């Protein structure tokens, strides 16, 4: 039907969608089958221009390597839809799709109807939602227990880094997240946590500042270096030239009126000027021991750095957006734009002010507040892809924190989520539920889905997968008798059972349920698409 | 049969993008590739090291025997090479000593590492070993540590710091190379003894300017600075004492002009008459409150007219030009002037002390020189390094380079911490991680031992370079730390080390009386970057390239 | 999403290969296609039809309005063509006649059941359709008999059998070809009061000389045959003999040499001096015998010697080569005779009679001409065909062909007797089917009426030629047979066409019952392959 309209096209149609959909599936799926777990394998991503970068994210190496297939491209988006809101489940919902095609696709070749098992899946997914209500467990956020978030912590850091980088970095993340939470309880994290690249001794000595870092200093060198009371003012006018509209020639005549009208450059920076030096004669007192230091968010003239620098004030130039948003957080004062009304109420705090500098670079260092509502993370490496390896582990470190104080609940990881699935799905009657006719196998199809995942980080391990269930499976048929509600888990170390309730190993509420909401999706799509074409312009 | 399928399910990627796991002896091969560069690295350790020549597409060449600069410019492939690329830049940044050893030590951490995959341990075990032989290893440092300077100037105790250090590039003569260091390095050092401050030093301070011609006898250490300028108007001896003044200006000596539209406009002849002569009126009255300060050189930032050049060289002031911002700013903490861009009257409290501006030929071409006397001391000083091939100057002067970055080792910490070299101190280490593996159970041990076993490459490769045979010269040395019950209390057996030249058997008249040491803030971040170079490739099991 | 996974079964068999299954949509691809060369047998079929011009490969040109000439040489690329291909060459080679019945009914099979599988109707189900109702079309044919021939010896008995044959092809000639192949078969057939027990009859006994030149009016019967050859040696005398003996010898008239080469051996000059007579009177020895019992005529196979031309010129005697071996026995049938590739000498026996051969011009070359008159004759004849060009007296050869193939069709079987033609038996057999399907209830039913509809083309193919709409005289002609006069109600072709009734026994066309039998099978088995077909693989060239 299609060689006769277009001269040139490619077909697929009623087995190779299908076989495509699935195979392609299953080839994506091996990449990142090893990658799962706190056993995987690192993955470097090298183009032509000869840069590293190394992660385990599968969202890196999704949006990194280009792909040609229609179906990843699908996953690619899903994969990364899902982890670019929440920071946690990329791998898992490849996993699910991966998995829940080819455990499909041999009912397909019995000879089952796609619709009546993308049925079952839908009405099989509203009894997990219904299942999260009674798994997860309540959670008092006003006892401020700083070791349950240290366990959370290391759930995302064991998996991407070692223990010698997870224990230096994890309470690095704990005193960040400490102060997130106040009496608005109000979650703020692209705002007030941040992420700063600085090649230094090692990725061992990340090390957590209370204040906001800057990555710039004073030009001067008779400019002060450290300061110990500096008040900060925020100024997000230029002081430097400005063009002026068309303004054009300042049409001289005289060779002294030449001169005379090039000093007038001075005079409209010399007027904001004085607006600082009366706002410096206030607080003129204790001027040895005290400080002064000006941050603007645009540039400086060379020409009036000499000014603060005679007057010992710090200068700052070219500052970031979100730095500016984050003043009124450290400091606690308040921003300005005009130089004409100033009171010394804006004015902020800090009990310490000192740059350090490296090479050619120079580094402002801010901390010793006295009620900082936001903070920072400075991280240190050696490499460009030590950073990149941080920049992941700390992005989605972060994400999966915040969300435990989002809500009022958690979930207990480690296989735990889904061997309870397992015998929910398998165990629950069937006449409680609506779907009748063929759905017996796409009850059984989702479920036996899920048990690939927990056996995947045993594959890192090397430990056989079927074997290490037996106990498993055998200890839920005497827990359930025995009227003690203890939910199992799976330690790759020993080989053997475990409890993620004293293991501290957890994992978010958002994650898991947005994982098989946008894996069931995706996977029911491409299972009901029967036929592949391409045809256009171009 | 004719043809297989081609691995399918390969669209999934493009055809360029190739995956290499850690199976079908890939790692073996990385470590192979490796071995590569790690040769040329054997030939380049030690005093007896051997230079390299690198041909770049544009034609420039550096001659040099350090690893750090070496890697820069060659173009690698292997990824994991490139570890080895940026793990000693970060050695040459930070520390600016010890990247050979990086290279050699990550080199052979994998090299040990290809016994320990192939007999069957996990890469995780791998990381746990050396991680704690690490901790064990920084641990011994600070505990055999022998020595101290103690004191910021003096004329021995700088010849146990730089010589050891430039003994391995351009070794030379021993005496003409290292007087050049010690005597800059207690010129730009605020000394202030019985004060309480706290010392500083800059690794920019001292610079050395490259000039062909002469001999390296002929290298003298000059108190100011130099460049290759000539005087516009006049050249002057300057036999006037009574010490002249200096005034440093960044901003062209010439009219502001206006920014915006800078155009002449005459309405009528009276105006056409004063024009010309109002420019020339101004720009002396400027200059008279310049020229009665008693000024005789103005360093020019920018471009000077003509007009102010012809009032400048009327009183006999002098003109530099200075068409950079590190150029100016690094003469005026000679003089210790404050530049302002006005072109008013400077402070007296502002204006620079220069005895002398003498205009001499060294190289052929005009240079000026700033050289100041003992009165009035200051810092940036450099030095004249004079040679025949422009290839050794630029090692050379990487030398003064790493030379000044060993000064910058003294002021950070609490003090020298001088350590035995000559290989004393990596053997010494061989016997205490040995006995840490017997002290501690689990199959860890053999990783813990392989890592002592790699430390044998200095004194191997010492040996090799040295032209002596290495199957007799190491064992040699294992007897003096095999040894018990001898005589003296107070063992004097920690100094030996290997010998390039002179008496047979080589373990080394001590490194003592030789007067060769190791700094400890060297052997600390060169031993942990290096295992983190040698971490980062075994903890790594896929690899994954395009288009190549 | 650019470049496709690319079908990871092309592992399997290779790029040249192609398949084209169903659900896919072979069928629809299939039936459609084919429908090009089905409309080129709908427009050359009836009286009216046109001629096709096809040009081989190798260049000679054919114009002929039948199927079987012109799907021999059409390279077609698609396969399922080639079922209706050598499907009806089965019909030219066994029967001869029926090619383009064939190709209306059997692409015509497939292209009304269309409406069966588009609405959703088992493949399966549908060979069973048209097998049973095949079985009732070959039961139903033999009630519809009128023409139950028992002579079939007389020439006007013919003028029913080979005219409409004839009138088919090239309408505008009957009574002048039919006078020939009528004559033909009268000269074949032998003189008796009753010949029966299956008397044998072969397509090789009426030959067509082709002659260039002179209009078809001027053609003639000849009881022998007319060869392109020269004679050598005199001149007949054309009546004093009045019968000639010809002997046919399948080895030349030369001295008996072996299969194995051999060469003269000579001692001595004696044997020279006598070797230059002894050639001369060895065969003088074999020619002399030959010549005493009056063997007026010698037919030598190979090539004959100068020496034995030398001998047989001074007596009179006639010489011919004949070279080809399949037209070498068809000269024995005339005279009576038998091969004798011995020399021997001829005996009375063996030896057949002619009674005069004459040479002349008919189309400008020199031909031989063994008419005789008065003489014993077993299965041989000739027809001269005069003609303007060499294309058309082509199809009247094979017209020709298709003629004396119906004589074989007739005489070999116990009785090939006649139906009413013209649009007549056609139209009795939907009424017959369209009774037939409401007998037996079932799912078959829908295969049992659209079976009945691909015999409607006969009718009105013949008025589609004819320059006639199709939506008058054929539903007028179904209001004819309500209601013997109704059967032989057929399609007239004609200016006064407006009525659309024409009596059959007027001008007497009529078909013949095992033809229609046999193209009815070959069609329906045909159309069964076709449709019980799913998959279609190609290869590389
Ligand atoms: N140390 C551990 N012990 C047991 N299970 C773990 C451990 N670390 C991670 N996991 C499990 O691995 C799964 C994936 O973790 P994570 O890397 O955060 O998500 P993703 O792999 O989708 O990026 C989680 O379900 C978690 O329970
Ligand atoms: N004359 C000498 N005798 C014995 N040992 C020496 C001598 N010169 C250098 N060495 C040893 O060779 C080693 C070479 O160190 P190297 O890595 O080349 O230093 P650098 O970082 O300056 O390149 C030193 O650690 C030192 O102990
Ligand atoms: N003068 C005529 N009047 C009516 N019908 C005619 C006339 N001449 C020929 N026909 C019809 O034209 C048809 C041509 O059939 P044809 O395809 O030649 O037969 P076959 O397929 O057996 O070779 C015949 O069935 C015949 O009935
Ligand atoms: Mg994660
Ligand atoms: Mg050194
Ligand atoms: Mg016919």
């Amino acid at each position: 039907s299609l060689q006769l309209l277009n001269p040139k096209a490619e077909s697929l149609r009623r087995d190779a969608a299908l076989k495509v959909n699935v195979t392609s599936a299953e080839g994506l799926q091996s990449v990142l089958e090893t990658n799962l777990g706190p056993k995987g394998t690192l993955k470097m991503l090298v183009d032509g221009a000869g840069n590293i970068k190394l992660t385990k994210d599968g969202k890196v190496l999704l949006t990194e390597m280009q792909i040609q297939s229609p179906t990843a491209v699908l996953i690619a988006r899903a994969a990364a839809a899902q982890d670019e809101i929440t920071g946690d489940g990329t791998t898992t919902v490849v996993c699910l799709v991966g998995e829940l095609l080819r455990q499909a696709h041999r009912f397909i070749q019995e000879g089952v109807h796609p619709r009546i098992i993308t049925d079952g899946f839908e009405i099989a997914r509203k009894e997990s939602m219904k299942f999260l209500d009674e798994f997860k467990i309540s959670k008092t956020n006003l006892s401020n227990d700083r070791e349950f978030l240290l366990q959370v912590a290391r759930s995302s850091l064991l998996t991407k880094v070692d223990a010698d980088l997870t224990e230096v970095l994890t309470p690095i993340v704990t005193d960040a997240v400490l102060s997130v939470y106040d009496a608005q309880a109000d979650n703020l994290d692209l705002h007030m946590v941040e992420i700063m690249q600085m090649q230094h001794l090692s990725p061992k000595d990340t090390t957590f500042i209370k204040g906001l870092v800057l990555d710039h200093g004073g030009r001067h060198p008779d400019m002060p270096t450290r300061v110990k009371n500096a008040y900060v003012l925020i100024l997000n006018v230029s002081l430097e030239y400005e063009k002026t509209e068309v303004n054009s020639g300042f049409f001289y005549s005289s060779a002294d009126q030449r001169d005379k009208l090039a000093a007038s450059e001075r005079k409209f920076v010399d007027a904001k000027l004085k607006k600082i030096i009366d706002l410096k004669n206030e607080v003129c007192g204790m001027d040895p021991d005290k400080g002064f230091v000006i941050i603007n968010q645009k540039g400086i003239d060379p020409m009036s750095l000499d000014v603060f620098a005679k007057h010992n004030i710090l200068a700052l130039r070219r500052a970031k957006r979100r730095n500016m948003e984050r003043l009124q957080l450290v400091t606690g004062g308040e921003a300005q734009n005009s130089v004409e009304d100033l009171s010394p109420q804006i004015l902020g705090f800090s009990g310490l002010v000192y740059q350090e500098t490296i090479g050619e670079e120079k580094f402002t260092y801010v901390t010793e507040n006295t009620d900082p509502k936001s903070c920072t993370i400075l991280i240190k490496g050696s490499t460009h892809y030590a950073l990149a390896q941080t920049k992941d582990a700390v992005r989605d470190g972060l994400r999966a924190v915040a969300n435990v104080l989002k809500d009022k609940n958690i979930i207990p990881g480690a296989g735990a989520f889904y061997i309870a699935l397992s015998r929910y799905l398998r165990s629950a009657n069937m006449n409680k539920l609506g779907a009748k006719g063929k759905t017996k196998t796409g009850i059984e199809a989702f479920a036996e889905a899920l048990l690939v995942i927990p056996k995947t980080l045993v594959k890192n391990s090397g430990f056989d997968p079927l074997d290490v269930l037996a106990m498993v499976e055998d200890e839920l048929d005497d827990a359930q008798d025995s009227d003690e509600t203890r939910y199992v888990g799976v330690d790759l170390n020993i080989g053997d059972s475990c409890d993620p309730t004293i293991e501290g190993i957890w994992d978010s509420y958002r994650v898991l349920r947005n994982a098989i909401t946008g894996a069931t999706g995706i996977a029911s799509n491409l299972l009901l698409c029967d036929e592949l074409l391409r045809a256009g312009r171009s | 049969s004719l043809r297989l399928p081609q691995n399918p399910n390969a669209g999934l990627f493009k055809q360029g993008y190739n995956s290499y796991s850690n199976a079908d002896g890939q790692i073996i091969k990385s470590i192979a590739a490796i071995r590569e560069l790690h040769q040329m690295c054997l030939t380049s350790m030690g005093p007896c090291g051997r230079n390299k020549i690198i041909v770049n597409h544009l034609g420039k060449i550096i001659i040099t025997n350090d690893a750090a600069t070496m890697l820069r410019e060659l173009d690698i492939v292997h990824p994991a090479v490139k570890v080895l690329v940026m793990a000693t830049e970060q050695q040459k940044i930070d520390m600016g000593d010890g990247t050979n050893l990086v290279m050699i030590l990550a080199g052979e951490l994998l090299n040990v590492s290809e016994k320990l995959i192939s007999m069957g341990l996990s890469a995780v075990e791998i990381i746990q070993g050396y991680n704690m032989a690490r901790k064990f290893t920084l641990k011994e440092l600070d505990e055999m540590v022998v020595g101290e300077i103690t004191d910021k100037n003096d004329k021995n105790e700088l010849l146990k710091m730089i010589k050891p250090v430039i003994s391995s590039k351009k070794y030379g003569s021993e005496d003409i190379l290292s007087e050049l260091v010690s005597e800059a390095v207690s010129h730009v050092l605020p000394v202030a003894q019985q004060a309480g401050e706290i010392p500083y030093f800059n690794v920019d301070s001292i610079r050395v300017v490259k000039i062909m011609g002469g001999s390296l006898s002929n290298s003298t250490v000059i108190k100011g600075m130099v460049f290759n300028r000539e005087p516009e108007g006049h050249v002057k001896s300057l036999s006037e004492d009574k010490k002249h003044k200096v005034a440093v200006f960044t901003c062209p000596l010439d009219i502001a002009n206006t920014e915006t539209k800078g155009t002449v406009l005459l309405h009528n002849a009276q105006e056409m008459l004063d024009f010309s002569k109002g420019e020339e009126k101004q720009i002396d009255a400027m200059m008279k409150e310049i020229a009665d300060m008693g000024v005789e050189c103005i360093v020019a930032g920018a471009g000077v007219g003509e007009l102010a050049l012809h009032y400048l060289n009327r009183y006999g002031i002098l003109v530099l030009k200075v068409p950079s911002k590190f150029e100016l700013r690094r003469l005026c903490r000679v003089c210790g002037a404050t530049p302002l861009p006005r072109l008013g009257a400077p402070t007296p409290e502002e204006l620079g002390l220069v005895e002398t501006v003498k205009t001499m030929e060294i190289g052929g071409d005009r240079v000026t020189v700033f050289k100041q006397e003992q009165g009035e001391i200051s810092r940036t000083s450099t030095i004249i390094l004079r040679g025949a091939t422009q290839n050794n100057l630029d090692d050379i002067e990487r030398a003064i380079d790493d030379g000044v970055a060993a000064v910058k080792g003294l002021m950070k910490p609490s003090g020298g911490k001088l350590l035995p070299g000559a290989g004393a101190t990596e053997i010494e280490l061989i016997s205490r991680i040995t006995k840490y593996g017997e002290r501690t159970p689990g199959l860890l041990q053999l990783a813990i031992k392989q890592f002592a076993v790699a430390f044998e490459v200095v004194p191997r490769t010492l040996a090799e370079t040295a032209g002596l045979d290495v199957n007799e010269v190491l064992p040699n040395l294992y007897a003096a730390h095999n040894v018990t019950e001898p005589g003296a209390v107070k063992t004097d057996h920690l100094y030996k080390g290997v010998d390039i030249d002179g008496e047979s058997d080589e373990g080394v008249k001590d490194i003592r009386e030789e007067n060769i040491y190791d700094m400890l803030a060297t052997k600390k971040f060169a031993i942990n970057v290096a295992t983190e170079a040698a971490t980062t490739v075994l903890s790594i099991d896929q690899i994954i390239m395009a288009k190549k």
